């Protein structure tokens, strides 16, 4: 899978050359052998539309919105470089019920991150966290991503410090604030 | 027996060197009567194209072509048209298999490199193997 971030920053030359990549797989090397990639996927990301998207008309991206977004990418992109793409894919701006559903997520990836047992949560709260963050993260100016940023400022800074002081030896827990902050385990352990 | 002036040696000659026109093919029915009508038969519209393509064809046969010129043409059009695809009907008719076109990645050019990857370069260069695209063809492909 090849992945293309931020085409619309790419120089309009390259994506000439992405013209024959995107067809019949084409591309060649610079001493004159061919690839011959049509077996590959290929995805390419831009921010095009963001002022349309900026429209918040709805979740599910309204129409309008998604055709303001289609003028922007066509005025972006020779139409020939348009023409070769399979699919054009608008993303739905991040709705309060999406926010919900990402943070179970975000919260898992945490711990998968967790190579040790010393950095383990039970996180307890999985409503009254749950709303909190996604309350404060629900935000489209940003879409998920303040998540990860109120994971790590209200959640995991604590947890460091926590550590450090030997307040925790494993299986975490968050408790509400009037924001959030950790249990103290052992202390000073 | 003897040694044909064309009948054996014209046709010897494309035997061994290609050149279809020096065949002297008993039929240009099935070879640009047909070609209008397959090309047709794939592309449609463009019938003007197909037509520009065949009849400049039509004048290579028996080299009646200028010597010192490719049969050569510019598609211009909508994107969608077949300005390629066209292209690979008549490779696809020509050498009856369209993957036989000797395609040029013009998508990628510089003048600095621009000719170089097509022509290659001269001694003291790093790597020789020169002609990528044109010259490592074309010396094998004479009518391609
Ligand atoms: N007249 C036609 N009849 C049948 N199929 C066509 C016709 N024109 C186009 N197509 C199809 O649509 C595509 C045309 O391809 P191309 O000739 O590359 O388009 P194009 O105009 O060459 O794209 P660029 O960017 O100008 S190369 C092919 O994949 C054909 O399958």
């Amino acid at each position: 899978v090849l992945l293309f971030d931020e085409v619309e920053k790419a120089h309009p030359d390259v994506l000439t050359v992405m013209l024959q990549m995107l067809d019949d797989g084409r591309i060649t090397s610079g001493q004159g052998k061919t690839i011959d990639c049509s077996n590959c996927i290929v995805i390419m990301t831009s921010n095009l539309g963001a002022e349309f998207i900026n429209s918040q008309q709805g979740s599910k991206i309204q129409e309008s919105t998604k055709n303001l977004v289609m003028g922007a990418v066509r005025q972006h992109f020779r139409p020939e470089f348009l023409n070769r793409i399979s699919s054009i894919v608008i993303f739905n701006k991040l709705s309060r019920k999406a926010i919900h559903k990402i943070v179970d997520i975000r919260l898992k990836e945490i711990e998968e991150r967790f190579e040790q047992n010393d950095k383990h949560y039970k996180l307890n709260l999985t409503q009254e966290a749950k709303d909190f963050l996604a309350k404060y993260g629900y935000s489209d100016d940003m879409g998920a991503r303040p998540l990860n940023r109120l994971i790590q400022n209200e959640i995991l800074n604590k947890l460091a410090l926590r550590i450090l002081k030997n307040e925790i030896k494993d299986k975490e827990t968050v408790n509400v604030v009037l924001e959030e902050c950790l249990e103290v385990l052992p202390n000073h352990e | 027996q003897n040694v044909v002036d064309s009948d054996t040696i014209s046709e010897t000659a494309a035997r061994l060197t290609g050149i279809p026109v020096k065949k002297l093919s008993e039929s240009e029915n099935e070879k640009l009567i047909h070609m209008e009508r397959d090309l047709s038969s794939e592309v449609v519209g463009q019938m003007d194209a197909i037509k520009a393509v065949s009849n400049a064809v039509r004048l290579s046969r028996s080299g009646l072509a200028n010597p010192r010129q490719p049969a050569s043409f510019l598609f211009l059009g909508l994107s969608g048209s077949g300005k390629t695809e066209l292209a690979k009907k008549v490779a696809g008719f020509l050498f009856n298999d369209e993957d036989m076109m000797i395609r040029v990645d013009c998508s990628e050019l510089s003048e600095k490199y621009a000719v170089s990857k097509l022509l290659g370069t001269t001694a003291g260069y790093v790597g020789y193997d020169e002609g990528g695209f044109l010259t490592n063809q074309l010396q094998y492909k004479p009518y391609s």
